[PDB]
């Protein structure tokens, strides 16, 4: 199965540099042309750059000429994108893509978010959203975690180290006027499990190298 | 094995198969050689077209054969598509 | 042990 | 260079046939293969059509691609339209030097049932109060259509200061979610009898209330 | 070990497929005095596309180099990748 | 300039064997498919066999399957046709041909004559055809040489070692019921040159290594 | 396997356009390239057309090739027909295993001037008579058209036994030549008063006579 895994995203100051990587597997990497495509939040797809299978030919969008360099290491099955002189307009999710021929993309990676801003990194403050009689719906009860005031995106949330997936609802983040993000994640669980089962939300904020495991319990 | 390094053998308009040429008295013992699958080339509609030919691209390579000798051998690396009209 | 090598290779060594 | 023009939005009822066009500004469309991608909310794009009309395994037979050299446009046709076909669609092609994506088309499947929101309201946690902050969290989900009104009350009085509400976002089931946050000082929280989050959707309201201690 | 060795006595001139192929190529001389052989001829595809039935460069297909891993002398035996010629690839496999 | 030079043709008895060669120059031999085509005297062209550039693929007419083998030596720029179990019906001029692709011939050699017959090589007897009052009119005399009963073809005739070309007429050979050939060569000369100019016909039948210089003079 | 059918012969007048067709019996003609060859007397064939319609350098613009898929045939067209275009023409094509030539077409250019033959008759040489053999040699040259009748007489009696006559063939000057041989025993030669060779061309007969001693 074709797999494309991007890394290297995060916060960069305007005029700064960043190198993205894409690790490929499940295909003969050296015989495929590869591409980078980006997407700013709520906007369309924008082609960035392309490279031949051998790496002998490279192509760039006019918006990134001179500033970005695409390269590949065929012995490591890795595609790279070196970005210099970054500006706020470069803020986007960057996707790695496999091309059957120049311009015909067949597979996309999961993307890596690049934020270009002069605002500083801020790790989240995680608060428990405790279940109570007012969050109960008979046989089911809602509990959650409030992931407050972080920058940049993204944060990921799991419950009980991924052993709990049913009934999980992680809401999209709010962008506050301060430029910080906040989000909430709620899980619906059996009411009879409260004060019997431990519930922990696992919050990961890779941009601040911070991980928080917050225990959520009924208040008494 | 070239199948694990490149899949152009399957994606080419002049596709090829890879055959193992074994020789214990020669180093390397195993040499993978390309053999064109068709006489013609695969056209735009997916059919074997006989207005063109699949031909092997051969490379002269040195090989080793108490006494040893360095010998020049010809091996097919892959196939290309040739036509009788040159533009 | 004997190794039969061409004239072009020996010239390059010495 | 060249551009690809797509309609900003296309709409049709279930079981009907929809066509999304993609017009190339310069260069002959028929000289370069056209691809089509589907993009669901918060997901990577996936291939629907490649090389003008090739459908990969896993893509339903309902999706088909075609080209029209006379109009310099390509089309994506979806027959037997399903509610699960709601997504953004992008066309893509190239020339010898560049690769270009169209602006994308939002596909709406009409006639979907109205759905009332599920609302959950949480008061400030003890931990947040101890840190001299207070956030009320109003979580709204599974509503259809996307428009929603969120109002906050301190006792019975409307509150606008300190409120941050997301624009509704499309869920995997075609319904929508939103969240609203009310920031207070612990003093403001403790001095009122209650606070409420009032959610209005299609003329019906659900109000949740929380009280200190 | 005791090696008791004994001394014994351009692709354009050998093959013209480079000019007749639908994915034609040019041959470039790669010179290195500190490497044996000193001169290595490498194939470079002339076009991104392939030559179609009407004689035009067609971008529905791509010319791609066929590379072979070969051992070379520099002493140290090193593995090097060389382009022998080009083939035509398409995004539709039949 | 493309050059294809066939050799190896000659006389063979039925059941016999013969190897034809074709030496190529003026092109990159190993990158061309090659073929053999034959032509019996006064008959049409008949394809015999073909071979790919590498020599990896061979093709044969049904009339020659299991009896003939096509091969090539790319280091010597030579094409071969090994002909076993020959029969009378294989008698023909054999041409070497260069093909741009399988079945598209672009160049032909000069051909080599193969004669398959139970008849043995026979050198001709050469007789003078003396000028007389019956071979003379309007100031001209006809004189000649009769090249009788030779096998196989061909024979060549010149006059005065090639110094006499004006008025020379060498006739095509007759194939007799005995299976032997005969031909005549005549020259028309001024009648006043008789008994003043020497006239000698030079006959050569290479297949039997026969060279005859016959003096032709008026009879008295 | 398959066959290619061509007309055995075509006659046309100078300056006109001539078409030589080549019909393929089985397999689609349009799937394989068609070649055309010209063959002059005593010469190797030369290519006139290759790959259906490609004309090599040195081949006059008057020669052109075409294919007709509906009739499964190929054609060689010669415009502004010249007497130098007289020759045999062969079409050729192939399939994935075999290569096939048509039977060939003899092209005749009409309107060429008639030419009467020169006839020369030689009696047996002294050398041949001494070797107990006798051949009478009747040589016929520079005639046009090629049709000629040769008859032999012993005194006034027609003779058919011992006569061998060539089929006429073109000379370097584009006129025809032929020869006829009468084999006799020296006894048959010496017992008759004379022998004659009678040559008929275009309704006129020339007779040459020889006598022993
Ligand atoms: C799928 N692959 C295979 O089947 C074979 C295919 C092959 C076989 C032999 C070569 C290369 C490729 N040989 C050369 O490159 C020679 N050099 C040249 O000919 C040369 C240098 C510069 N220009 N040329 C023309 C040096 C040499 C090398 C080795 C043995 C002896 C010698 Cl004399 C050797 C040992 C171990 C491993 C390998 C090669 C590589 C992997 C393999 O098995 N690969």
């Amino acid at each position: 199965e074709v797999q494309l895994l991007e890394s290297g995203g995060g916060l960069v100051q305007p005029g700064g540099s960043l190198r993205l990587s894409c690790a490929a597997s499940g295909f003969t990497f050296s015989s495929y042309a590869m591409s980078w495509v980006r997407q700013a939040p709520g906007k369309g797809l924008e082609w960035v750059s392309a490279i031949s299978g051998s790496g002998g030919s490279t192509y760039y969008a006019d918006s990134v000429k001179g500033r970005f360099t695409i390269s590949r290491d065929n012995s490591k099955n890795t595609l790279y994108l070196q970005m210099n002189s970054l500006r706020a307009e470069d803020t986007a999710v960057y996707y790695c893509a496999r091309d059957l021929i120049h311009g015909v993309t067949r597979n996309w990676g999961q993307g890596t978010l690049v934020t270009v801003s002069s605002a500083s990194t801020k790790g989240p403050s995680v608060f428990p959203l405790a279940p109570s009689s007012k969050s109960t719906s008979g046989g089911t009860a809602a509990l959650g975690c409030l992931v407050k005031d972080y920058f940049p995106q993204p944060v990921t949330v799991s419950w009980n180290s991924g052993a709990l997936t049913s009934g999980v609802h992680t809401f999209p983040a709010v962008l506050q006027s301060s430029g910080l993000y906040s989000l909430s994640s709620v899980v619906t669980v059996p009411s009879s499990s409260l004060g019997t089962q431990t519930y922990i939300c696992n919050v990961n904020h890779k941009p601040s190298n911070t991980k928080v495991d917050k225990k959520v319990e009924p208040k008494s | 094995n070239p199948k694990r390094s490149s899949d152009y053998y399957n994606r080419s308009t002049s596709p090829w198969n890879l055959h193992r040429n074994e020789d214990p008295e020669r180093y390397p013992s195993v040499i993978w050689e390309a053999k064109c699958r068709h006489l013609g080339c695969i056209n735009a509609d997916g059919n074997v077209d006989y207005h063109m030919n699949s031909v092997p691209i051969q490379q002269e390579i040195l090989v080793l054969r108490n006494s040893f000798r360095l010998e020049k051998i010809l091996v097919s690396v892959g196939c290309t598509c040739v036509t009788p009209i040159v533009h | 042990i004997h190794v039969t090598i061409p004239a072009d290779l020996w010239d390059w060594i010495n | 260079n060249f551009m690809l023009t797509q309609p900003h939005s296309v709409s049709e009822s279930p079981g009907k046939t929809v066509t999304i066009s993609c017009t190339r500004s310069s260069g002959s469309l028929a000289n370069y293969y056209v691809q089509w991608y589907q993009q669901r909310p918060g997901s990577s794009p996936t291939i629907v059509i490649f090389a003008n009309n090739q459908r990969p395994s896993g893509v339903p037979d309902r999706f088909s691609g075609s080209i029209d050299s006379s109009s310099n446009s390509a089309s994506l046709t979806i027959s037997g339209l399903k509610t699960e076909d709601e997504a953004d669609y992008y066309c893509q092609t190239y020339d010898p030097y560049s690769v270009v994506f169209g602006g994308g088309t939002k596909l709406t499947v009409l006639g979907q049932p109205k759905a009332a929101p599920s609302v959950t309201l949480f008061p400030p946690s003890s931990e947040e109060l101890q840190a001299n902050k207070a956030t009320l969290v109003c979580l709204i989900s599974d509503f259809y259509p996307g428009a929603v009104t969120v109002a906050w009350k301190a006792d019975s009085s409307p509150v606008k200061a300190g409120v941050e509400t997301t624009t509704p976002s499309k869920q995997s089931n075609n319904k929508y979610a939103a969240s609203s946050y009310l920031s207070l000082t612990p003093e403001q929280w403790k001095s009122h009898r209650s606070y409420s989050c009032q959610v209005t959707h299609e003329g019906s309201t659900v109000e949740k209330t929380v009280a200190p201690t």
